[PDB]
């Protein structure tokens, strides 16, 4: 069976947990320790050795989303993640792009800094969620007609949302019902319902996180 | 002691001599060479009453190969002699190739006598059709920087090289030529490209006394004139402040510049001005030389296309063609050089070696025995077979010329001809197809510099443990190492057969050594080539060196304007 | 006809040129003055305002990793870039990011900036190299039997090297030679040897950089 190895509080390893579980394929799940980071981990990224990591065919895919692409690629059967053209795809990896870097450094701001640079990041991490309910013009989901590519890239960071509703001060309901209801659709799947920690312990994690270091 | 009338008489009494000279000629080279080896096996001693008749019907024709293994012998420190005599002080190669690999020739100094001769009677003849000033100077784009060492601690050598640094040249050549305006180390600088910037400079520094513009050929001075193109400004920059441009980096000739340079800012401004004034540079030669009463080279054959290119650069200054021969040997001479190119045609000279004609009348080819020299027909085609003082008895070369008439009893000799060719299976190789696409892998690394390779070759060195190869570049500009060393790097990673795979990984053939050579030298090869002595079809330069080629292998060390030995592996 | 808005010394523009004349696309490039962003370029990205950008079907494509694979999905008939199994395009995604990453900055890094950032970033792009020359191994090329996706990724940086070797004062090649030497392998395809423009040019623009802020 695929062996992960996930953080449970890492939005981009619940992005690798989504991907397998909206597809159907079964796998063990581990939790590595980076302060004591197994061999297999030490092994499959000697680089990085960064998560998450998949180890199916006795061959190791680094990165959450390149594993994201890496499951749609090996399961092209029965849900696919991206449409069949080109240009649709074409601008969902745009957009999985835009979420991963700007919209990720945003809310890191939000959840790991203090001062000005909170503030700042508080006002991109609000016009970012303008440009994501803007895109979808209001589309239901990101990646095709049913649960799509760059909905699982964001739908993790919906985990989170109440992290950065209590830490940013802000209401992302309030100015974007959509997107943080786009989130609570995705809440009925068990791909949403079963990968995406609790947002209790995700608080609590991200505030303790904001303990350790000044 | 070089004068007009004495030496045109000699001339005309010696062509008038020309059967007598020449079976003369092939007396003293026997006389000489009684003890040859390959000889023995044909039954010479000598003297005799029938000794013209003996040697055409005992002697037979020889080809590159055969020849191969005995000059070869001579080299590889068996210092021994063999083909014509003596260990020779240098050694060649010849164009086209020989079964794809190298063929080497004996040098001595006799060819260097027959070198002043041959352009101390020219030159009186020209003189004659293009008087000069006996107290002005000259453009020669000639070259000679370059030495190797053969693996046996002989010299092997160019024509050129062995020309140039030979211990009679300066004394023998001050009286037949207007003095060079190259300092030599110049001309033997450690980079003739830095050198042929140079040598373009020191030409144009005084070029009102300037009376010819030199280069063997039309290609090494439409050459020089595209490189003008490119590089007036930066010449006009390098001048001025009496600082030349940081481009230059080997000491020897930078040291003879600095001796040579102060800050001297009005003559820029003319520069510029008369530089701006041309149409697409037609009739540059003139413009630099207002004076030159000819532009002198090969024009011939297959210099004829760039004839062109450099008649625009000769405007209409009058284009005066050059003589015909070679350390192979030398074959004829213009003796009315105010012929124009298309028209012209060289008379041989009959004591540089003993001759023999193969006609092309019969069909293609024809199996006709040879006739004399002076028994040639007039307007028939025939291949000239050399015997000389160069290892060459009865020699194929592999070439076609044509009798257009006679100098009193001398015949005029005509070149249409381009390649000594029909190919053959090489070892040098690495298919010529996988070298060429070496080069043209590795190269446009320079390519990114707005700079193209104009020329390559190569060689194998084995007197290395392990063994290794060296590749030779010829480029537009001198340039930083560390694109060349990975170029190296390319050459080596473009040999893409699993072969050469097994060997430098293995490291049993040595890592490759990318030694980069300057401007000038594949133009040096071709400029010794087409003048060999034969007829034009000498273009098909061998590409890569088994330790059995010498002619590019003279110019393959001193400008090493860098050789390294590769960093990775 | 693509219409390619492109910059002289952008490595990604360089990345969009050379995939499409990789695969085999007749193509109008178009030269930026950032300074004036065009209309079509300021409809094409409104807010990232950055290139390469193709435009087809009057659609406008946009990043350069995003942009070649769009060129291989545009014409997928004669040269694919990726291998036929999933995993092989996984890894050729994986040091797709890879190059995007550490090895951009680091670079970024030695030719412009200078001193305490100046030898971070060199013992990166040396490190870079080197976990490079590791993967490469013996193939001729990265992401595929024949020249690849990657192929066009990283090539493109190798007419930056000399400006690297020289403000650095480095040499790249000792420490890790069959990179650069796989690169000027990598300029025989017409692909590269048409669509990049010179290293003294790129060296001096590098050195315009330098002047400018010091
Ligand atoms: N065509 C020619 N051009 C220049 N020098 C020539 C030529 N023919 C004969 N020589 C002369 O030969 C003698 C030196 O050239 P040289 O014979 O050394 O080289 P080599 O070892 O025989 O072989 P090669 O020139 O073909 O490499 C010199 O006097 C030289 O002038
Ligand atoms: N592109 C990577 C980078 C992400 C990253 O840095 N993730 C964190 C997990 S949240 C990590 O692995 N950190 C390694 C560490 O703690 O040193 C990904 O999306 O997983
Ligand atoms: N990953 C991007 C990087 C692009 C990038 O940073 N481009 C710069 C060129 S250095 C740019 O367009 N900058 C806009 C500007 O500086 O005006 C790509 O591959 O295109
Ligand atoms: C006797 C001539 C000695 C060297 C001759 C060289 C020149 O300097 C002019 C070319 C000539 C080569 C050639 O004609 O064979
Ligand atoms: C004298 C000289 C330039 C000779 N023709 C050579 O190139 O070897």
């Amino acid at each position: 069976l695929p062996i992960l190895l996930d953080y449970w509080p890492s939005m981009f390893g619940m992005r690798a947990r989504v991907a397998l579980r909206e597809k159907g394929v079964e796998f063990e799940y581990r939790e590595e320790d980076f302060s004591n980071k197994s061999p297999l981990l030490l092994q499959s990224n000697p680089i990085h050795k960064k998560i998450p990591v998949l180890v199916h065919n006795g061959k190791p895919v680094c990165e959450s989303l390149n594993v994201v692409q890496y499951v749609d690629e090996a399961w092209p059967e029965k849900n696919p993640f991206f449409p069949s053209d080109p240009y649709g795809r074409a601008q969902a990896r745009f957009w999985a792009d835009f979420v991963d870097k700007k919209f990720t450094d945003a809310q890191f701001k939000v959840w790991g800094k203090k001062g000005e640079e909170q503030e700042a990041g508080k006002k991109e991490f609000i016009e970012a969620v303008k440009i994501l309910e803007s895109e979808l013009g209001d589309k239901p989901y990101f990646g095709g007609d049913s649960f799509g590519y760059v909905d699982i890239s964001l739908i993790t960071f919906s985990s989170w949302f109440q992290a950065y509703e209590k830490f940013g001060n802000f209401s992302i309901e309030s100015e974007s019902p959509k997107l943080i209801a786009w989130a609570k659709r995705c809440m009925e799947k068990e791909s949403v319902s079963k990968s995406l920690p609790d947002s209790e312990k995700i608080v609590a994690y991200a505030a303790e996180y904001r303990k350790n270091n000044l | 002691t070089f004068d007009m009338n004495r030496v045109i008489d000699e001339f005309d009494e010696m062509t008038r001599n020309a059967h007598q000279v020449q079976k003369q000629t092939l007396k003293e080279i026997l006389l000489k060479n009684q003890s040859a080896i390959y000889l023995q096996n044909c039954g010479l001693n000598g003297n005799a009453t029938d000794p013209e008749e003996a040697f055409k019907s005992m002697v037979p024709l020889v080809t590159d190969v055969e020849l191969e293994p005995y000059i070869k012998r001579m080299v590889d420190g068996d210092t021994s002699p063999i083909l014509t005599g003596h260990p020779v002080p240098a050694i060649s190669l010849s164009s086209g190739t020989s079964q794809g690999r190298p063929k080497f020739i004996p040098f001595t100094d006799e060819l260097m006598e027959n070198t002043l001769q041959l352009f101390r009677t020219a030159f009186a003849f020209r003189n004659r059709d293009f008087p000069i000033d006996d107290n002005g100077k000259a453009l020669q784009f000639i070259f000679s920087s370059k030495q190797y060492i053969s693996t046996g601690g002989v010299p092997v050598g160019t024509a050129t090289t062995n020309v140039y640094r030979n211990p009679n040249f300066k004394a023998g050549m001050k009286s037949i030529t207007s003095p060079s305006c190259s300092p030599d180390e110049v001309i033997f600088s450690p980079d003739v490209h830095q050198a042929l910037y140079c040598h373009l400079l020191s030409g144009i520094l005084f070029r009102d006394q300037v009376q010819y513009v030199f280069a063997v050929f039309a290609h090494g001075l439409v050459h020089a004139f595209r490189t003008f193109e490119q590089v007036w400004e930066e010449i006009v920059t390098d001048i001025k402040d009496g600082v030349l441009s940081n481009r230059i980096t080997v000491p020897s000739v930078r040291t003879a510049m600095s001796k040579l340079l102060t800050p001297n800012p009005e003559l820029a401004e003319t520069i510029r001005t008369k530089c701006m004034s041309l149409s697409n540079w037609y009739g540059l030669i003139p413009a630099l030389f207002p004076n030159a009463k000819y532009v002198y080279g090969i024009m011939t054959g297959s210099m004829e296309p760039y004839v062109p290119k450099l008649r625009h650069y000769a405007g209409d200054l009058p284009l005066v063609s050059h003589d015909y021969g070679s350390s192979e040997g030398w074959i004829a001479a213009n003796v009315t050089p105010r012929l124009s190119p298309e028209e012209a045609t060289f008379a041989v000279i009959p004591n540089l070696g003993y001759f023999e004609f193969l006609p092309v009348s019969e069909t293609g080819e024809g199996e006709e025995k040879p006739v004399g020299l002076t028994q040639v027909k007039i307007g028939e085609e025939y291949e000239v077979v050399i015997t000389n003082y160069a290892g060459l008895y009865r020699y194929r070369l592999g070439d076609v010329v044509k009798v257009i008439g006679f100098y009193n009893n001398t015949p005029q000799l005509k070149f249409i001809c381009r390649r000594n060719l029909i190919l053959s299976i090489n070892i040098d190789k690495n298919t010529e197809r996988d070298l060429q696409l070496s080069v043209e892998s590795a190269a446009k690394r320079l390519s990114e510099e707005k700079i193209e390779v104009i020329d390559f070759s190569s060689y194998i060195d084995v007197s290395t443990d392990p063994g290794h190869y060296a590749i030779f570049w010829e480029i537009s500009g001198e340039t930083n190492e560390d694109v060349l060393q990975d170029c190296c790097n390319c050459l080596d990673r473009a040999f893409i057969d699993a072969g050469y795979v097994s060997s430098r990984k293995c490291k049993t053939i040595g890592a490759l050594e990318l030694r980069v050579v300057a401007k000038g030298t594949f133009r040096k090869i071709q400029e010794h080539f087409l003048g060999l002595g034969s007829s034009a079809g000498q273009f098909k330069m061998p590409r890569c060196v088994k330790p059995s080629n010498a002619k590019v292998l003279q110019i393959l060390c001193e400008n090493v304007v860098s050789s390294y030995f590769s960093t990775a592996f």
